[PDB]
């Protein structure tokens, strides 16, 4: 890809846990120890916006087939898509969209979908860019340097910055029990 | 005339330059439907069971 200001700094804190800072990783066949570890962030990117969070989930978007093919391409980049109300009925299947039900891959008009977006280090709030780092440095600590008390205060320190980034979902889009859901909101219609 | 007139509009609950009239019932409505929705899922809790 392309050099980021902040994704050279996360690799950088990467190997602050064991060792030296490299330089600007831009290419492919060079420095294995940053290449490696830019592996590893971008995989716990992935899936750390995997989980659903409510500035990731994109609630009502509308997606729109091509015009010859007439067909809605599923993507690496789509993450996990979902339907709006209950009983999903949309799966990948070859890289397409598809109906579980409708036993059909064509589609005329739009779509309507729940759907995760894949964005990068930049774009993330900074509790989730020092989750997607302590984590990353949880796994680059257990695959390469083996070393057991480090490991344990990595593990300790992921549940501590969950923890935060859990404070900050709740905080985040403010929840209420009976004036904002689907179910107890008439039962308080007076 | 003005006294004998056979048609006869009733009003129950009448309320100034108001043309009609509220029920009874609507000034215990709100207390009627909590109720209805509180006992409403009582009887579906229990089918589930």
């Amino acid at each position: 890809n392309v050099e980021t200001a902040a994704e050279l700094s996360a690799v950088n804190d990467i190997l602050a846990s064991i060792g030296e800072p490299p330089v600007s990783t831009l290419e492919g066949d060079a420095n294995a120890d940053a290449a490696n570890a830019r592996r590893i962030l971008n995989k716990i990117n992935r899936q750390i916006q995997s989980r659903g969070w409510t500035f990731n989930i994109e609630e009502g978007i509308t997606l729109l087939p091509d015009v010859y093919s007439n067909l809605i391409v599923y993507s690496d980049d789509y993450l996990s898509l979902m339907s709006t109300s209950g009983q999903s009925i949309y799966v990948n299947r070859g890289g397409y969209v598809y109906d579980r039900t409708s036993q059909s891959d064509r589609f005329d008009s739009g779509i309507t979908v729940n759907i995760i977006r894949l964005r990068d280090y930049d774009e993330m709030p900074e509790c989730f860019r020092y989750w997607i780092v302590t984590k990353a440095s949880r796994q680059f600590n257990n695959r390469f340097f083996g070393a057991p008390e480090v490991e344990g205060v990595l593990q300790e320190e992921e549940d501590e910055a969950r923890r935060l980034c859990m404070e900050y979902e709740m905080d985040y889009g403010g929840y209420n029990m009976l004036d904002g859901d689907a179910f107890t909101s008439g039962l308080l219609t007076r | 005339p003005k006294e004998a007139c056979p048609y006869i509009p009733i009003r129950m609950v009448r309320l100034d330059g108001e043309s009609y009239g509220r029920s009874y019932i609507e000034e215990y409505l709100g207390d009627l439907r909590s109720l209805e929705n509180l006992q409403e899922a009582i009887v579906k809790m229990s089918m589930i069971s």
